[PDB]
């Protein structure tokens, strides 16, 4: 399998500032990255897929960008709704991993 | 006269899409479109009556490396799209080259010229995306890769054909340069986004 | 609406093999290109994907648990069951199924979810 | 009789080279060698007396594509000794197709059609190794290669030249066959041991 | 720099028999490998450089082959004065690294 | 002939600099494309590359190293000077200097190597 690093395990942040949550896959995974939020005692929403694309609901603060083994989640202007825990997929194979998972916090 | 020297004019219409593959990382797609560049722009040069003068090479060559030139540009810039690895690369390069050299010398004034090589590209890259797709289980090239870059670029490719191949019996000024125009679009469109291979 | 429901045991003795049940609405998996994944979580640790079945009854897993792993569907009754072998202490978890799609091949709906551990 | 057919019968000299070049995962140059291979035959069995009846394409094509094909044939063989990585393999393979389309075209019958790209590529490689030999402090290609592939590769390169611009005063069944073996020998020791791109 | 192994550390071998003494490099390294013979006590002799090419003086027992991050130092009819430790040198780059070293001994 | 010979004080105390020379024969580093290795082994280890100097001056050090590592030449005394600072105990070793050429950059030629030890 391809193992994902996400690089702040967790990270503390102002409401209403931003964070870049930023992330590297062990090999080139052709941006096929999708970024999850995982909501405290909830099942998971699909925030963004093939690195940059937003699914159709999302607000506009939430922007991805990075390709080739390095790939960057960003929240602007972030709400007390956004304090939640932040996975990126690898799903260029059907041997998908997640990463370690970002547990966001407020400052 | 504008309406003799818009064919040659409009020739500049490839210099955004050679300044946009060198930005790319895509440096033999951005040879294959200068020289296209430079070549339709003589083509048409020598033709207009305004600077036919000007010019320094017999028309046989200029005809011949006008057509061959534009055909390749249509193969290139699909064979960016398939972005195949090697030695695959390489290979299908060269099947372009040989396969539209020897067939614009065999006759360059037929339709052929350019059906077979979008036809073979076309097929070429539907029996890559096909099996990736069966790979995948899933749409291969991105929602967004078909929305942006095959759905306009084959779009403005329509155009090119329409305008060049039915729409030349109208005109000859004003419809070959939105043919140059439409055509330059679809190399601009076709290329992904970055050289894979080079950055 | 597209909507899911994981369901199980909950609790069990270890050394068992347990199934479990995820209901899905909205769509059903017998549509051409439709899939659905189970994805566990670890009680303190990241997500991690354990299985795949699709609308060409084609399967898959996670390869360093696939020796006791086992999924299967029943359309008629809309529904997929993993199960799991030789229960341990690695599987006191959360296990979610999750609806993948033909166009978009990350998965875009969960279910909310269902716990699952081994106790004496 | 013989003195008619050997410079068509000697054609095939280029099937090894073709058969050495698959085997070497070098498949672009595989196609130029195969479609030099056909055309430098056609181009022969057209001029034959005793064959002439059978071919299918006019004299001024396979005329080009015999010559233009041969002079490619050079240039892909010394890129393959060259071995760049991207985005300039791609990038000096085109500069070749081009340069050598346009130069064949001009005048096909003048030597500068093999000496400008043969010139061009030793430049090509001399500006490659002197900057590897300066990198390295040391002779760049192991003494290896040039005693094996260079030498007996660039020895025959002489060879061939020498038997197509000079002794063809003295003969063209004898000689211009034992040409179309001399250069297969340049095209298979120019070639490296693998293609490090696909294998 | 790039780090090099050789297989075996230590290679038992009987008196008339062959060994094969393999080697892999962290990355790739252009057939720029040689092969050395350091007999105990004494300062080293190079066998073979370039993968596969040897030294003037060395008798035809001893071959090497392997391109791309694996070569192969082989012995044949291995006499008692070849029982020595056998070092690779990886030298594509200025800055040079050793293998481990294989110390080849009588079984 | 071909001929390296090493020399060094053998035995010195801990946290101190010390010179290592090699003297060559049979040819001279003046030689151009010519250059001179030094590459050691410490006691119970694999061997270990430190230095390089060159026909054109030019200079370079095992970068894990290169903090405490001077490398000079004197061509009139067919002489090679290598100087480590700060000597320690992982520096118990036996020092080599090869002769490397043009033609095959793989040193050639060893010396016979020295003996270095740290001690109180
Ligand atoms: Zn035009
Ligand atoms: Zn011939």
């Amino acid at each position: 399998d391809i193992q994902m690093t996400q690089s702040p395990s967790s990270l503390s942040a102002s409401l209403g500032g931003k964070v870049t949550i930023t992330c590297k896959a062990s090999q080139d995974i052709n941006e096929y990255i999708a970024w999850y939020q995982h909501k405290p005692g909830k099942g998971p929403r699909l925030l963004i897929h093939y690195t940059s694309t937003l699914q159709p609901g999302i607000p506009s603060r939430f922007s991805g960008s990075g390709s080739g083994r390095d790939y960057s989640f960003s929240i602007s202007n972030l709400e007390p709704e956004d304090i939640a825990t932040y996975y990126c997929l690898q799903y260029d194979n059907l041997l998908w991993t997640f990463g370690g998972g970002t547990k966001l916090e407020i400052k | 006269v504008a309406k003799l020297l818009l064919p040659t004019l409009s020739s500049l219409a490839f210099l955004p899409t050679v300044s946009i593959a060198t930005k790319r990382r895509f440096y033999m797609e951005a040879m294959v479109y200068l020289f296209t560049m430079f070549f339709v722009a003589f083509s048409h040069a020598c033709d207009g009556p305004g600077l036919s003068v000007l010019c320094f090479m017999r028309r046989d060559i200029l005809e011949y490396f006008s057509i061959y030139g534009t055909a390749l540009s249509m193969w290139v810039s699909l064979m960016a799209l398939a972005d195949f690895d090697e030695p695959q690369r390489s290979t299908f390069t060269m099947l372009g080259v040989l396969t539209i050299a020897v067939r614009t010398f065999h006759d360059r004034w037929g339709y052929g010229v350019a059906s077979g090589p979008i036809g073979t590209a076309t097929l070429i890259i539907a029996v890559k995306w096909l099996k990736k797709m069966k790979e995948k289980k899933g749409l291969y090239p991105d929602k967004s890769i078909y929305t942006q870059q095959i759905g306009p670029g084959l779009c403005f490719g329509a155009l090119a054909l329409m305008l060049r191949f039915f729409f030349e019996e109208w005109d000859y000024t004003y419809v070959h340069s939105f043919y140059h125009c439409a055509l330059a679009m679809s190399f601009v469109l076709l290329l992904p986004k970055v050289n894979k291979k080079a950055g | 609406q597209v909507t899911l429901k994981e369901s199980g045991p909950g609790i069990l003795q270890p050394s068992q093999t347990l199934s479990l049940t995820c209901s899905f609405s909205g769509f059903s998996l017998s549509t051409s290109g439709m899939g659905v994944s189970w994805i566990r979580k670890p009680s303190g640790k990241g997500l991690e994907w354990l299985a795949h079945i699709f609308w060409d009854d084609d399967k898959r897993y996670n390869p360093s648990l696939k020796s006791r792993l086992t999924i299967s569907k029943d359309t008629s009754s809309n529904q997929v069951f993993l199960m799991i072998t030789s229960i341990d202490t690695a599987d006191t978890a959360t296990y979610y199924c999750a609806r993948r799609t033909w166009l978009l091949h990350a998965m875009d709906y969960w279910g909310q979810g269902t716990s699952v551990t081994v106790s004496s």
